[PDB]
Formats: C-alpha cells, sequence, structure tokens
C-alpha cells in the first residue's frame, strides 16, 4: 500500500494514476482507462472490460498500451 | 475508402484501400508499407477483430473511421 502517487488524475469522479484516453472508432464519447500503479495490465483490462461492459477482444487491445507501458518500448525499457 | 489506423503507440497512419478489398489484402499492404507480418498485426474494430474473410463493406466501415492497431498477444 504505497501507490500514493502524486499525479493523480480525476476521470468523471474518481482518482487514479494513470487514465489512458481510449477512442473506439468516433470522437466521443471517448473512453478512459483507470490504471493503478500497483496493478496488473491484464487485471485493470477486465475490471474496465466489466465495468463499462467491453467485449474480451478489447482486452488484449487496452492490456498492450499498458504492458509496453511497463515494458518501456516506446520509453527505453527500465523495468529492472 | 481511407482508414485512420492508430497503432498501439499512439501513431495514426492511413491507409488507402477499396470497399471490395478483403481484410487480408489490406493487411498486405500495410505489410509492404510500413512492414508490419499480417500474422503478427491484429486490427480492431469497435471491439471485433477483422477476419481475413470479410470486407470493409462487410463490417460496415464509415471513411474516416479510426482502427486500433495491435500487435500479437502470444506466439504460441
Amino acid at each position: 500500500a504505497n501507490q500514493q502517487t502524486s499525479g493523480k488524475v480525476l476521470y468523471e469522479g474518481k482518482e487514479f494514476d494513470y487514465v489512458f484516453s481510449i477512442d473506439v472508432n468516433e470522437g466521443g464519447p471517448s473512453y478512459k482507462l483507470p490504471y493503478n500503479t500497483s496493478d496488473d495490465p491484464w487485471l485493470t483490462a477486465y475490471n474496465f472490460l466489466q465495468k463499462n461492459d467491453l467485449n474480451p477482444m478489447f482486452l488484449d487491445q487496452v492490456a498492450k498500451f499498458i504492458i509496453d507501458n511497463t515494458k518501456g518500448q516506446m520509453l527505453g525499457l527500465g523495468n529492472p | 475508402m481511407q482508414i485512420f489506423v492508430k497503432t498501439l503507440t499512439g501513431k495514426t497512419i492511413t491507409l488507402e484501400v477499396e470497399p471490395s478489398d478483403t481484410i487480408e489484402n489490406v493487411k498486405a499492404k500495410i505489410q509492404d508499407k510500413e512492414g508490419i507480418p499480417p500474422d503478427q498485426q491484429r486490427l480492431i474494430f469497435a471491439g471485433k477483430q477483422l477476419e481475413d474473410g470479410r470486407t470493409l463493406s462487410d463490417y460496415n466501415i464509415q471513411k474516416e473511421s479510426t482502427l486500433h492497431l495491435v500487435l500479437r498477444l502470444r506466439g504460441g
């Protein structure tokens, strides 16, 4: 229990560590994935999936962004 | 018709294909332009994976739409 990050973003009515903006196809409405520093990419993806009622195919799509974030592909590693 | 394929990183690419073009050929176009293997290339539209046996018209894809380009999750 140390995920009290200074940078907390509030989406709709809740504060989280990272809120990724994911589009469905059109501009509005846009979806925000509330990810926590101490959460598993697949867990958060699934949590959001059942929360906003999405298709299982969306799991990999949203989880990949979370995975790649921690993977640091578009950052320069930094996992170990 | 042209679709805006948004890569995982957020980079949006423009692909110019015909409505009668099957998803497999569409994948091949990106395979030649950007150089992304069709088997590892995962295209998701509205939460549905674009099957090679379908076309843009089959999925009722409107022009100037935002698509999502994802990579394979597992290798085998």
